[PDB]
């Protein structure tokens, strides 16, 4: 989200503004992302290494 | 038909 | 659950039939638990070792 504007750019405002249905994509679940769409269940553990 | 959105990574 | 009887045994019993509010507990999501129950994203990671 770009902070002063407050408008989500990407693959998760394509998801916002519906433009598109679904993404499978390499998308962390983030709490900044919860509020404003939905997420599945993580499909893959990844951390820092 | 429905939308898959992705970036593209390897 | 057993489909002896088909009942739901346990924590998620309590859960689905309205004894539970929550279930805080080692409750592994699963595929038959996520059907009857909702479970949120999971707050630790395990497997078998
Ligand atoms: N340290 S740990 O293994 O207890 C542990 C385990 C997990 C954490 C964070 C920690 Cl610190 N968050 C991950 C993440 C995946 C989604 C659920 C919680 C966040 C978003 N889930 S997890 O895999 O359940």
């Amino acid at each position: 989200r770009d902070a002063d504007t407050k408008i989500w750019n990407g693959m998760v405002g394509e998801l916002v503004y519906g433009k598109a249905d679904i993404a499978i994509a390499p998308l962390t679940i983030t709490l900044v992302r919860e509020e404003v769409i939905d997420f599945s269940k993580p499909f893959m553990s990844l951390g820092i290494s | 038909t429905v939308v898959v959105t992705t970036i593209l990574e390897s």
